[PDB]
């Protein structure tokens, strides 16, 4: 199916909206997420009784 | 080396011309050297029954008078400036004389004779001219500590020797664009260590030798005559087109060794950019191996159905199968080596 | 299922030789002066047999 | 119609290792109010 | 064809099984070794094996010394886990003007 | 142990993994002991295991003090370091959880 | 991906083979002269 | 009921094979022989090496 | 050791035993090579694999006494090789100097966690 | 590992012996059984001779090779039938077994680097010598290449690690750690390629679908599984650069397998949808290995054994109605129920094992790698419950379009089942279902 496919504005926004933009949405939650709970795990503000995830 | 022995001669002058040039002290006896070695390379390589090969005599005289000119012009000019043999610190006549050299060699930019004449040889004279005469230009560079012009060459010479050797169809054309990219493996490793050129060097002569054997001998110097090629049992054809992956650089054959032991004396020194670059270039001398390579790797093919028997010579044939043992099972001696301490 | 039950019953009959005949050890402390082998950690006769003869020791590969 | 159920199901054991066994029945009463084990209730609920 | 030969099938003709389909014979060893080798020995045998092997992996003796741990650190006012790699004396705690301005991380 | 050493960090490490597992052991026969105890006082857990609850979470959090954020990949260096960052955050900056 | 890939990798460098090829079509004079003129660019800089 | 017919006496040779590893293993074992008794887990004190090693 | 001396780090004590395959594999593996190489022309010509002894046994021959000659060669080259590092540490002995061991109880490295 | 090693080269002559192929068959399996019974590997390395030794990652790593390849002989019956060329391909399954169990063995990096890419010939050598179809040649140079365009930076970047720590042992690399970043990508890029994230998958379909059984298996079953033990070896020492630059391929990883999903509902391939397959269950495998928890290492492990198992098995399937049916499709293979029905018990008794399976080891090792994922973050929930639940979508509708409803009416009479191709599929599902009672030697390998 290769041989006919062209850069056209049309398949180019079907590129962006269909798989880059929610690998850079999900890629921008996962970054935010993880940099605010990195921020309160490595400030101090909980505690190792109080911590989610112990794996116990 | 056939058909006379003035030409066993010419072979003996050939030797003697080249090893004159590169146990030179000066560069006036490395001239006069690369003055005998021109002398004993123009009458092989000249055939009046065949109307290219004049021409191809013609067009390697040329390059090197051109190139003995300049070399010789630039000696004379560092001998004037720095009146030692050498130069302390690099200037431009020093670059005058890599470039003369380069052109003997036939790196890029200056690499357009070398395809363009091979196309006018047979194999043999084919296997000495980029093997035994890339002895004397590329020894001589030894002596220049020049990094931006080498580097350069090495760049050029890796990207348009993978790039100019997919479009020749003939064996010819795209051996020699394929000695071309071999060439900027060499040159890279000029200028880290002298025997890890000499060891690639060694194993690229060794994996040409070999590889001009199966041409020289059944006269195949064109793709599809490798496809009509007959053999009286196709494992046989399996087994000997192996050597291409092995100058292609593939691990477990014995042409992966000298690509390696560049690479690993190359990032002990420190260099990793172009040693990237020329990761990419030897992709694409792979990629224009494996369209030989498709001649024996699908086991049966529509082949013409007059031929019924292949031929060979005695003694050719029996050094041949010495050598393409070791380019398939050669890293089994990697324990016996000791060059590489 | 032939050849299920050609395994099954040499095993049936080696473990049930092992169970019966020569039986487990007993848990008991270790003496002062005594320094046991690598095959007397092991309860089973047949876990034993297999890291006495055939399996290498952890000192060993330690 | 299963499937959501039985991702519903991993989604909950992928919660319940907060305190080490999946075996809720030992810990329900006594996690009644923590936010965590409503979210396993609620993954389970979902599943049900 | 007739009746008589389907109510009474020849030897001679035999339907082959998945291994050979120019001898009866070679199919008659392979299947039977074949069999051999993986039922048998693999999957019988070996899980046989697999089922005495000994605590190669230390899980039976790990769970040996907790008991015991747990018997002596119950004994004495030992916490149960301690939450301290070695004692605390062994640490060397080096200054804060030795640090300056380094990263602690928790 | 020396930083070119590696016959003791081999020592070291596999000390420490069989403490790691000895101490897994720990918490997971603490943790059937609740279980027990739930089960043998079946309409009166409330009172009965909640001192082997309190005994359950002390050994949780000192198990994360000791264990916990290494990784799949914890040597006895990482432990160690880990400790020392522990042991200076607690003498700066307090304990951890009351802030800074 | 295959624009960014294989398949026109494989056109990019059949149209740069294609062109590089043209550039071997010429006589021996037009390199020779190259040649030339890049030993007359390092000339004029021992001058500089 | 095996299936070994009389082409099965070739393969003496991969089970030779398997002889020439085990002896491989066994000299390795044997060349490994440093810190044998010396390790800080398994091994007793001085003025005990009358006995027998281990491995 | 509590320190790591350049001179205690390259003199060959001895304590290093050889191992099986040390003095032999280099000979067997050319003699293998060699035989290989024989059966492959004997392949290659159309003849019996093992039709022609005489050139299984003169190349085996060859492979085992390159490599021995070889290994001998090797070996001297290791030893003068060792010779040089050896002869270059003592004749400057300023820019290879005597460094103290540092256990990890005297280091802050930063520890990588995963949360 | 020096028996095994020697085993199998003396098994090396038989192949140059005439009518020995079912014997080959019986002595690797006979390899496979005494490879079982040398099970006593823990955490670090075990049985150390000529630099060869295994730990339980490595020890279950050979056992899944050494259990696929001796499958692939019992699959290829074509080969031996036909006579094509049956001595060539039994010294290729060797030779390629000698380098998967020598990467496998390696104490150093560089052996694993240098017998990962010795294999990737006899692959090369399967796919363009035994395939069906004129894309042969299109299929082994987007491997070759693929494969090699990422893993020749990574050389480099073995031998800066090298010239930084001076060896290339495993635990002597575990005490060092580097902060560069172009260090990471070359040690990180041909493992994600050569195991397949979603932006680099290109080579997989077409190696796949091209591709003999006894190419297809060896390309599914393992050989994906060298690029997540390539992590399982390098992420070790880059844990710092990991936390730094994991959330993008994280985030790659987890909306390829919903998108790859997707996908493999739109195909009417039968062997391009389990290609497809295998880069959904591995984006699990490859979530998991960049969270650096134990619990994501153990399940990771264990879920690339069981996925290497059941895609092989998948993939065994794939080729049986193959050659009955001329040319594999959706259409063409519609309902094969009423065909063959003792086939269709190890159609869905595979299918099922390629998503969630109740009893089998595909199970335990997805629930553990579900673990890591959802103790990373909670954004990940949602990208994972759309991921599962498409994944059975997809992987039911293979067995559902396939066994169930009406006939093509268009085909032609072929034979029935064999005692060979039951046994084949005997072979694939019962280990995955009896390798979890002990399952602690497919989850610890620490
Ligand atoms: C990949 C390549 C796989 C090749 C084939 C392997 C076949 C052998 C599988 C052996 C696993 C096994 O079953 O081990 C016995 C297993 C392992 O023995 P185990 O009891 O010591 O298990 C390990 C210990 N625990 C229980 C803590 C996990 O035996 C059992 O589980 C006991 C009951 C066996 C019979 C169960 C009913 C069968 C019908
Ligand atoms: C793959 C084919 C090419 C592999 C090349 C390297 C193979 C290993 C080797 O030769 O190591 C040398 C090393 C040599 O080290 P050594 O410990 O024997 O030391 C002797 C070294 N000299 C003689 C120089 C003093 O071999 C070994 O360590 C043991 C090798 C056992 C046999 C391995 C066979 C592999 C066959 C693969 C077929 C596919
Ligand atoms: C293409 C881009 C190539 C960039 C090369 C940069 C190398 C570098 O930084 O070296 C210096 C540095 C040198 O580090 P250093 O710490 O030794 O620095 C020495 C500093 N002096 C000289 C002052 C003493 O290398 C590194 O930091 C490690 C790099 C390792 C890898 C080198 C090759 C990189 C190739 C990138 C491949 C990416 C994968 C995908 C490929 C896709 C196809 C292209
Ligand atoms: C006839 C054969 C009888 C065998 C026998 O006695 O078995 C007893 C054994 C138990 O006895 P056992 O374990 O004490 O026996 C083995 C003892 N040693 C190790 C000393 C040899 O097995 C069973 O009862 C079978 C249990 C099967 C459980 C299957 C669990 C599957 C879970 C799937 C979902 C979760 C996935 C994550
Ligand atoms: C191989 C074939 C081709 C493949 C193509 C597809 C590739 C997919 C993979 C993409 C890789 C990841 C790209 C970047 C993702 C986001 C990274 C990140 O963490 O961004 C965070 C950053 C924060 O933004 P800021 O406001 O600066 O922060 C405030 C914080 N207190 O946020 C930002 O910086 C947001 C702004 C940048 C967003 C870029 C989105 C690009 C979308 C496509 C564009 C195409 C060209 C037009
Ligand atoms: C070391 C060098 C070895 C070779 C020495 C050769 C010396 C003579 C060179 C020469 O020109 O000899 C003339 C002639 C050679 O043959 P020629 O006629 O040149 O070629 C015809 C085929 N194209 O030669 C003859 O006619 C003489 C007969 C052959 C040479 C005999 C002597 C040299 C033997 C070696
Ligand atoms: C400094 C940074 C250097 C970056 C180098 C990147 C190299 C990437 C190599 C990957 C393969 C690329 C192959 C390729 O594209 O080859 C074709 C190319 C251009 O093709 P061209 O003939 O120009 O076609 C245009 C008309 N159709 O090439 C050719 O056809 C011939 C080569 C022309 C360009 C040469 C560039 C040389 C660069 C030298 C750098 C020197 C650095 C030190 C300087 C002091
Ligand atoms: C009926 C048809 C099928 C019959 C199948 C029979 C199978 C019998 C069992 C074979 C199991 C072999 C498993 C194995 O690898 O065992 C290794 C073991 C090593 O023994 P060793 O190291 O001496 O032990 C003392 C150390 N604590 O033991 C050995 O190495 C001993 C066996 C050596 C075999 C040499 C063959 C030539
Ligand atoms: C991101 C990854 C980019 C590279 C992808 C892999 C390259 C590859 O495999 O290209 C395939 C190509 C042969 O293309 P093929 O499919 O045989 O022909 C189709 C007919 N138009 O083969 C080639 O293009 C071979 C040369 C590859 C050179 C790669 C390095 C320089 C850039
Ligand atoms: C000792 C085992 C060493 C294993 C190492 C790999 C050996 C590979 C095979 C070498 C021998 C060979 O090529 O044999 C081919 C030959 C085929 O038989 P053929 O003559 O075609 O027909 C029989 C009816 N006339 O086969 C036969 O005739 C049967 C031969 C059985 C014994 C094989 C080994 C004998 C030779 C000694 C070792 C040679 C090792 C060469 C290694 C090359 C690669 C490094
Ligand atoms: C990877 C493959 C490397 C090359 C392997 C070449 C041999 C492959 C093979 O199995 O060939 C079988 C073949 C059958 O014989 P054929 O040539 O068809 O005609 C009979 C005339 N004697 O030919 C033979 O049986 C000839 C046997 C002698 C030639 C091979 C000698 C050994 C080659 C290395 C074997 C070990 C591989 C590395 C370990
Ligand atoms: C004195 C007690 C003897 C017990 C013997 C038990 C033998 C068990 C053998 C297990 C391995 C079998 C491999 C085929
Ligand atoms: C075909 C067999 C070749 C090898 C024969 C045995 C050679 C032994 C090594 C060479 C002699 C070493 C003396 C120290
Ligand atoms: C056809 C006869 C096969 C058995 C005799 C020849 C092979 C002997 C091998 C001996 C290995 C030790
Ligand atoms: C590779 C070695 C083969 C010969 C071993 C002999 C042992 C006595």
């Amino acid at each position: 199916n290769y041989e006919h496919f062209k850069p056209t504005g049309k398949s180019f926004r079907t590129g962006l909206f269909a798989v880059v933009l929610p690998i850079a949405l999900y890629a921008w939650a996962l970054k935010a997420e993880r940099d605010g709970r990195e921020e309160k795990y490595r400030t101090g503000q909980v505690a190792y009784k109080d911590r989610q995830f112990k794996f116990i | 080396m056939f058909n006379n022995s003035s030409k066993i001669l010419f072979i003996t002058i050939m030797i003697i011309g080249t090893l004159i040039t590169v146990t030179s002290n000066s560069w006036l006896g490395a001239w006069m050297g690369l003055e005998i070695n021109l002398l004993s390379f123009i009458p092989l390589l000249s055939d009046n029954n065949n109307l290219m090969s004049t021409e191809a005599s013609l067009k390697y005289f040329l390059t090197q008078v051109l190139a003995s000119t300049v070399l010789l012009f630039s000696s004379i000019l560092l001998m004037l400036k720095n009146n030692m043999n050498n130069e302390i610190n690099e200037s431009f006549t020093s670059m005058i004389i890599m470039s003369a050299l380069l052109l003997k060699s036939g790196a890029a930019p200056f690499h357009f004779w070398f395809p363009n004449m091979m196309e006018g040889l047979t194999w043999m004279n084919a296997l000495m001219l980029m093997t035994w005469q890339k002895i004397a230009p590329l020894m001589l560079i030894s002596y220049l500590n020049i990094k931006y012009l080498l580097l350069i060459s090495v760049i050029l010479s890796v990207i348009i020797g993978a790039i100019g050797g997919l479009n020749q169809t003939s064996l010819r054309k795209l051996m020699a664009f394929s000695s071309i990219n071999h060439l900027g493996w060499m040159l890279s490793s000029l200028m880290i260590s002298e025997s890890i050129w000499l060891i690639y060097f060694f194993f690229y002569s060794f994996l040409s030798f070999v590889l001009t054997f199966m041409f020289n001998i059944f006269k195949l110097f064109h793709l599809n005559q490798l496809f009509s090629w007959f053999v009286n049992s196709k494992i046989l054809k399996f087994t000997l087109f192996m050597n291409f992956l092995s100058l292609g650089g593939l691990p477990p054959f014995l042409g992966f060794l000298p690509k390696w032991l560049v690479i690993q004396q190359l990032t002990l020194c420190n260099q990793y950019f172009m040693l990237t670059l020329m990761m990419m270039s030897t992709l694409i001398t792979l990629f224009f191996y494996l369209r030989i390579c498709y001649s024996a790797f699908m086991m049966n093919y529509f082949e013409n159905n007059w031929i019924m028997k292949m031929n060979m010579n005695s003694i050719n044939y029996n050094m041949y199968m010495i050598m393409t043992f070791f380019s398939i099972f050669g890293l089994f001696l990697i324990s016996l080596f000791y060059f590489m301490f | 299922h032939f050849y299920v039950m050609l395994g099954v019953i040499p095993v049936t009959a080696l473990v049930l030789y092992a169970n019966i005949f020569v039986g487990p050890a007993q848990l008991a402390e270790i003496p002062e002066g005594y320094e046991p082998k690598h095959w007397e950690y092991e309860k089973h006769p047949i876990s034993r047999f297999i890291s006495r003869y055939i399996l290498n020791s952890d000192q060993q590969n330690y | 119609s299963n499937r959501i159920g039985d991702v519903a199901l991993l989604l909950s054991i992928a919660w319940m290792l907060n305190y080490g066994s999946w075996n809720y029945i030992f810990y329900l009463e006594i996690m009644q109010n923590e936010f965590e084990m409503l979210m396993i209730g609620s993954l389970v609920m979902l599943a049900a | 064809l007739t009746t008589e030969d389907f109510a009474n099938p020849s030897p001679k003709n035999w339907q082959s099984y998945g291994f050979d389909y120019k001898d009866q014979v070679e199919d008659r060893k392979a299947t039977k070794s074949t069999f051999f080798v993986t039922v048998t020995l693999c999957l019988v045998w070996g899980s046989f094996y697999w089922a005495y092997l000994p605590d190669t992996q230390f899980r039976n003796w790990a769970q040996r010394e907790g008991f015991l741990e747990l018997r002596r650190r119950e004994l004495a006012g030992v916490d149960l886990v301690s939450p301290n790699y070695v004692d605390p004396a062994s640490i060397t705690l080096p200054s804060d003007e030795d640090l300056g301005d380094t990263e602690i991380i928790i | 142990c020396y930083t070119d050493d590696a016959v003791c960090r081999f020592e070291a490490d596999q000390q420490f993994r069989r403490d790691r597992m000895v101490d897994n052991e720990i918490v997971n026969i603490l943790r059937q002991r609740f279980e027990d105890c739930t089960l043998y006082e079946a309409p009166d857990h409330m009172v009965k295991c909640r001192p082997l609850m309190d005994q359950y979470e002390k050994a949780t959090e000192n198990w994360f003090i000791k264990y916990g954020d290494l990784g799949g990949y914890a040597n006895a260096k990482t432990a160690y370091m880990k400790q020392k960052h522990r042991l200076i955050w607690e003498r700066r900056h307090g304990p951890v959880g009351s802030g800074m | 991906s295959e624009y960014f890939g294989g398949q026109h990798l494989y056109q990019k460098l059949s149209m740069y083979s294609k062109t590089l090829f043209l550039m071997h079509n010429n006589s021996l004079k037009i390199y020779l002269l190259l040649f030339v003129f890049w030993i007359l660019i390092l000339l004029i800089l021992l001058f500089l | 009921v095996l299936g070994l017919d009389k082409r099965a006496l070739w393969g003496a040779l991969p089970l030779l094979g398997f002889a020439i590893g085990h002896f491989l293993d066994k000299k390795e074992t044997e060349r490994m022989t440093m810190f044998r008794d010396k390790s800080a887990l398994y091994g007793r004190p001085a003025g005990s090496e009358g006995k027998a090693p281990s491995w | 050791s509590a320190v790591n001396d350049p001179l205690e780090l390259l003199t060959n004590k001895g304590t290093h035993e050889p191992s099986f395959l040390s003095p032999i594999w280099n000979p067997i593996a050319c003699g293998v090579a060699g035989v290989g190489a024989a059966i492959f022309i004997n392949w290659g010509f159309r003849k019996p694999v093992f039709s022609g002894i005489q050139k299984h046994i003169a190349f085996g021959a060859i492979g085992v006494g390159a490599g021995a000659y070889f290994d001998q060669k090797r070996n001297e080259y290791l030893a003068k090789r060792d010779a040089v590092l050896r002869h270059y540490i003592e004749l400057h002995p300023d820019d290879f100097p005597v460094k103290e061991r540092k256990t990890y109880g005297q280091v802050l490295e930063s520890w990588v966690p995963v949360r | 590992m020096l028996k095994i090693i020697f085993f199998l080269l003396f098994l090396i002559p038989f192949c140059f012996i005439n009518n020995m192929y079912w014997m080959v068959q019986i002595m690797m399996f006979f390899i496979s059984f005494i490879f079982l019974l040398m099970n006593n590997f823990m955490n670090y390395w075990s049985e150390i001779s000529y630099f060869l030794g295994c730990d339980m990652l490595s020890y279950g790593l050979i056992l899944l090779s050494l259990w696929i390849c001796s499958l692939m002989l019992l699959a290829s019956e074509m080969i031996n039938k036909h006579n094509n060329y049956k001595n060539l391909f039994l010294l290729n399954i060797i030779i390629l077994l000698l380098l998967l169990i020598l990467t496998f063995s390696s104490m150093s990096l560089f052996m694993f680097y240098l017998f990962f890419e010795s294999s990737l010939i006899p692959t090369l050598f399967l796919i363009l010598g035994w395939g069906y179809q004129p894309e042969r040649l299109q299929a082994g140079l987007y491997l070759l290449f693929y494969t090699l365009l990422v893993s020749l930076p990574m050389l480099i970047g073995i031998f800066y690690v090298m010239n930084k720590i001076g060896s290339m042992n495993f635990y002597l690399m575990n005490n060092f750690m580097f902060n560069y970043d172009l260090l990471y990508f070359c040690l990180l890029c041909a493992f994600l390629v050569k195991m397949p994230m979603f932006l680099v998958h290109l080579w997989l379909p077409k190696a796949h679908v091209e591709a003999p059984v006894s190419g297809s298996m060896i390309l599914a079953g393992i050989m994906l599984k060298l690029g997540g033990y390539g992590m399982l070896r390098v992420i070790s020492f880059l844990q710092l650069m990991n936390l730094k630059y994991s959330f993008v391929w994280i985030s790659i990883s987890l909306v390829g397998g919903v998108l790859v999903s997707l996908v493999c509902l739109r195909q009417t391939d039968l062997k391009a949808l389990i290609a497809y397959s295998s880069v959904a269950h591995m984006g699990i495998v490859l979530s998991g290995l960049l969270t650096m928890t134990y619990w994501g290492l153990c399940g990771s492990y264990t879920l690339m054994i069981a996925h290497g198992l059941c895609s092989s098995g998948l993939f065994c399937l794939a080729n049986v109605s193959y050659e009955r049916l001329g040319s594999r499709s959706m259409l063409i293979n519609k309902g094969l129920l009423n065909f063959m029905p003792s086939m269709t018990l190890w159609w869905f008794l595979l299918s099922s094992a390629n998503m969630a399976a109740p009893p089998t080891l595909n199970l335990l090792g997805e629930i553990s790698l579900l673990n890591s994922i959802v103790s990373w973050s909670w954004i990940s929930m949602i990208l994972l419950s759309f991921l599962s639940f498409f994944s059975a979508a997809y992987t039911l509708y293979l067995y559902s379009f396939s066994q169930h409803g009406k006939l093509f009416s268009g085909v032609y009479s072929f034979s029935s089942g064999k005692i060979r191709e039951y046994l084949l599929m005997l072979l694939h599902w019962l280990p995955l279902n009896l390798l979890i009672l002990k399952s602690e030697s497919f989850m610890l390998w620490l």
